[PDB]
RNA sequence: UUGUAUUGGAAUGAGUACAAUGUAAAUACCUUAACGAGGAACAAUUGGAGGGCAAGUCUGGUGCCAGCAGCCGCGGUAAUUCCAGCUCCAAUAGCGUAUAUUAAAGUUGUUGCAGUUAAAAAGCUCGUAGUUGAACUUUGGGCCCGGUUGGCCAACGGGGCCUUU
RNA sequence: CCACUCGGCACCUUACGAGAAAUCAAAGUCUUUGGGUUCUGGGGGGAGUAUGGUCGCAAGGCUGAAACUUAAAGGAAUUGAC
């Protein structure tokens, strides 16, 4: 009964088994592939830094209405090309083109996060400051 | 009160003072003044309301903490009286729970005798005993009627929906219920079969 | 290089966050024992912990097994030094029922406070932290000081203090020059 | 004997410092003369208040916009969710965010899953490696020694000999 | 024609039981979890697509991905608007 081997000497095939079906676990055969290394911006780092290429607005998914504040991004290792969300509303007024932005992911492992088509990094530094200070009124901005 | 069925008579005239007769002879009850009466110290925890479509449906346990429990659903279109109903319908249902010892018998009873399970719709819930000091191990649905049965150390692992709720406390009420079913090598031992009382006061019962 | 210097944490969070019923009792013992945070009721449970840990384990051990024997009398030899076990409950069945408050009765700052001495939990603990209460002849300046059954004979004031018989504190001592200033006019 | 607000003496180290101690010489800790609290300004933060999940029918603003939102969702004057002010909650010298990994996961299953209709029994039969495979051969009965535990005696362990051996 | 028996395609009755239910002589003897043994699945799309191999005169068969995208898709059974 119940369709496997239960025998003394049949290790060899329990074991072969089990190998073969953990390739249908999503998060397993990601490690074993490497595909964060191959692919992805970030290559397996929890940051990345970038600069700024151009400004952008997203309009939001139905049913909500919103223009989104987004930004174009070149990485500097890698050279590839990504866009970023722009928390905290006015913060925009905070970048602007050839700055240097810390990025960070969005907190969902790689996917879009509500209502924003296709982002999936925001913004946390800007010219080594850092948004949440800026927009609290704690620190100063130097321009260049 | 005026009684109104046989049992009833009996209970009230006071022929009958321990709930330990009913359910030796497993009687039915149909009066909640019966269990009103040989049963005072019960409380009542109201588990979950919600509206429904405008109705009320109340989920109702009652117990006291120390052998007796039971569990009662009702719906009705005021809260109050879901409530009201709901108490009637838990205490009618009563019944009685075995617990044990998990090692040497030292000082009153303190957890169940034996492995026992339970199934409604998908939810199965099992009840293993435990070694003293560790408490009820359960979520806090659960844990709150074992609480009010007097049972003071349990573990419990269980499968299925569980987000349904009443399922989840159907299933656990069938479990422990059980405890009284399962013989026992210290219940081999050979008894007489006891005289009914609805046969000694015959006389006292009727009209 | 040199060894390596070990360490360890001891205590233990929590694993549902919000339980109101949780939240109602801790703050109960917070209040009747004059505690500052929930860590320190974390560190009592989290010792309990184990303690119930090694009892649980040598009671599946058969009887008369040596270990069980050796290590059980150490167990509760040493619970009954500090009082957390009663003289009458002697016995590794016994260990299994203890709880919280039977070892927040033994802080410093409730001894102080059951002795005379203080008038408060909230009043022994400054005592305690300004350096006036002293153990037979040593000072002792932390609250959470376990008192051995001996012990509780030799607590007092320390000698080096006011309220112990030294010379009056800083405040006193200038409040009485000024007036003798003003005096010696 | 318990709360809410006008008033009074006491107690103390953060810090500074003669000295001694410490040290290869020093710095710091432990000790100590003098000095060092009344918004004790010698002013605790970091996240939240629709649900999951502890905690607001409060008051002003705004216009599906700016924004919030892990998820379900909120907002088009009448906002329990945006922004600000009060109040309240949680952990606390610490609290939040991102990425990886463990538990939750009986969603990798030996213990321990599922395959009529929800994902999944191969058109059918033969057949090598592999895994798996019916019953039977010394059993019983006597006699001594015999250690441990429990209250002579009872239980549990063990040795020797005889019985076709 | 009557009685009995072995083997087969089905039917009626019965539920200690099983199941989400419809229902089931097995879809039973499973949290009281172990009679032997082979194959297959792990949310929905992209896709039975691309690429490599192999078989075929050809049409095609067998084996068979990832990037990316999304909060559902799906089963059984109740009540009943204009």
């Amino acid at each position: 009964g119940k369709g496997k081997p239960r025998g003394l000497n049949s290790a060899r095939k329990l074991r072969v088994h089990r190998r073969n079906n953990r390739w249908a676990e999503n998060n397993y055969k990601k490690r074993l592939l490497g595909t964060a290394f191959k692919s992805s911006p970030f290559g397996g780092s929890s940051h990345a830094k970038g600069i700024v290429l151009e400004k952008l607005g997203i309009e939001s998914k139905q049913p909500n209405s919103a223009i989104r504040k987004c930004v174009r991004v070149q990485l500097i290792k890698n050279g590839k090309k990504v866009t970023a969300f722009v928390p905290n509303d006015g913060c925009l007024n905070f970048v602007d083109e050839n700055d240097e932005v810390l990025l960070a992911g969005f907190g969902r492992k790689g996917k879009a996060k509500g209502d924003i088509p296709g982002v999936r990094f925001k913004v946390v530094k800007v010219s080594g400051v850092s948004l949440l200070a800026l927009w609290k009124e704690k620190k100063e901005k130097p321009r260049s | 009160w005026v009684p109104v069925t046989k049992l009833g008579r009996l209970v009230k005239a006071g022929k009958i003072t321990t709930i330990e007769e009913i359910f030796l002879h497993s009687l039915p009850v149909k009066e909640f003044q019966i269990i009103d009466t040989l049963l005072p110290g019960l409380q009542d925890e109201v588990m979950n309301i919600k509206p429904v479509q405008t109705r009320f449906k109340a989920v109702v346990v009652v117990g006291d903490s120390n052998g007796h429990v039971g569990l009662g659903i009702k719906t009705a279109k005021e809260v109050a009286g879901a409530i009201r109903a709901g108490i009637i319908i838990a205490k009618l249902s009563v019944i009685p729970i075995r617990r044990g010892y998990w090692g040497t018998n030292l000082g009153q009873p303190h957890s169940l005798a034996t492995k026992t399970t339970g199934k409604c719709g998908s939810v199965t819930v099992r009840l293993i005993p435990a070694p003293r000091g560790s408490g009820i191990v359960a979520s806090p649905a659960v844990k709150k009627l074992l609480q009010l049965a007097g049972v003071e150390d349990v573990y419990t692992q269980s499968n299925g929906k569980t987000r349904t709720l009443e399922n989840t406390l159907k299933a656990a009420f069938v479990a422990i219920g059980n405890t009284y079913g399962f013989l026992t090598p210290n219940l081999w031992a050979e008894q007489p079969l006891p005289v009914s009382p609805l046969d000694i006061y015959s006389d006292e019962a009727s009209a | 290089p040199r060894a390596p210097r070990t360490y360890s944490k001891t205590y233990s969070t929590p694993k549902r966050p919000y339980e109101s019923s949780r939240l109602d009792a801790e703050l109960k013992l917070a209040g009747e024992f004059g505690l500052k945070n929930k860590k320190e009721i974390y560190r009592i449970s989290f010792q309990l912990s184990k303690i119930r840990r090694a009892a649980r384990d040598l009671l599946t051990r058969d009887e008369k097994d040596p270990k069980r024997l050796f290590e059980g009398n150490a167990l509760i030899r040493r619970l009954v030094r500090v009082g957390v076990l009663s003289e009458d409950k002697k016995k590794l069945d016994y260990v299994l029922a203890l709880k919280v408050e039977d070892f927040l009765e033994r802080r410093l700052q409730t001894q102080v406070y059951k002795l005379g001495l203080a008038k408060s939990v909230h009043h022994a603990r400054v005592l305690i932290t300004q350096r006036h209460i002293a153990v037979g002849k040593q000072i002792v300046n932390i609250p959470s000081f376990m008192v051995r059954l001996d012990s509780e004979k030799h607590i007092d004031f320390a000698p080096t203090s006011p309220f112990g018989g030294a010379r009056p504190g800083r405040v006193a001592r200038r409040n009485a020059a000024r007036k003798a200033e003003a005096s010696g006019e």
